[PDB]
């Protein structure tokens, strides 16, 4: 599937 | 009526072995707590339990989940490796404890000795000597006789087919430099060793194998500082790098990983894994290196 980290 | 089902498991560290039951609602944290509290590290960070799946795939247990649910491999006693998930920085500033500091020792040390990080045959020498002082003390010529080191591995095996010399000859520059080392004690050679080791280029970095757009085949690799693009032949020197002060935002959806910048102007970088798995393992590191590069800098 997805994901994500923004920082 | 009924009785409870305990679950033995082994857990071992680079230096020590572990046994003992759990329960079947046994959360990984509280596995981990006790491994941890039994050898008496408190720097722990660092570690993570590794485990093999039902398909014998290499894992890292999820501390947030119970043991049993996790597709570990049947055994009677569950086998687990407690090891190094991530690396300081800076080994001097960073490992305090001395139990920390030779499991990490021990951990590179294995690593170097498997061929995983590049080594030129001087510095392999310059360890080699180091891990020596560890292990043996100081030298002594009425003890150490000529081939006192005749049965260690000694040397990363890549080093042996490149810069070819003799194994007495090998020796005789280890033993040299285990001479000047008279003063060393056991724990301060091992740290002697990490400070040398984690200069080296491939020294801390996850190394996956990957594809553009294109398809050209490259290396990703994901370290205490970031991430960097390699090209196939060169594991070494990062063709692009991706500190974490210019990343935004990284991103997976199945095989596509995206790393956006905080800069607008330039370009996203996009790359292929093979499997989905991969792009977990990649985003599971980039956080957890990234969440440690952010504490040391409060």
């Amino acid at each position: 599937r997805y994901e994500e980290y923004d920082l | 009526g009924s009785m409870p089902k305990p679950i033995n498991v082994r857990v071992t560290t680079m230096d020590a072995e572990l046994e003992f039951a759990i329960q079947p609602n046994t959360t990984g944290k509280q596995l981990f707590d006790q491994v941890v509290k039994t050898v008496g590290l408190r720097e722990v960070w660092f570690f993570g339990l590794q485990y093999v799946d039902s398909k014998g795939y290499s894992t890292w247990l999820k501390l947030n989940k119970k043991v049993t649910q996790q597709d570990v491999k049947k055994e009677n006693p569950l086998q687990f490796k407690f090891r190094a998930k991530f690396f300081p920085e800076d080994v001097s500033e960073e490992l305090i404890q001395e139990i920390t500091q030779r499991l990490f020792f021990l951990q590179v040390k294995e690593a170097i000795l498997n061929d995983e990080i590049y080594c030129p045959p001087e510095t392999a020498v310059l360890l080699a000597s180091y891990a020596v002082q560890a292990k043996y003390g100081d030298y002594n010529k009425e003890i150490h006789k000529p081939g006192y080191l005749a049965n260690d591995r000694l040397l990363p095996q890549r080093v042996l087919e490149q810069h070819k010399l003799t194994k007495e000859q090998w020796e005789e520059r280890i033993q040299n430099w285990h001479e000047e080392h008279r003063g060393m004690l056991r724990e301060d050679s091992m740290m002697e060793y990490l400070k040398i080791a984690q200069d080296l280029e491939m020294y801390g970095v996850n190394y996956f194998e990957i594809k553009n757009k294109k398809g050209t085949e490259l290396w990703l690799g994901v370290d205490a500082l970031g991430l960097n693009i390699y090209e196939h032949d060169d594991k070494l020197t990062p063709k692009i790098g991706f500190p974490w002060s210019e990343i935004r935002n990284i991103s997976f959806n199945d095989k596509k990983f995206v790393i956006k910048p905080i800069d607008k102007k330039a370009p996203d970088f996009v790359f292929y894994a093979p499997r989905l798995r991969i792009n977990k393992r990649i985003l599971a590191l980039c956080m957890g290196n990234h969440e440690l590069y952010m504490r040391r800098r409060k």
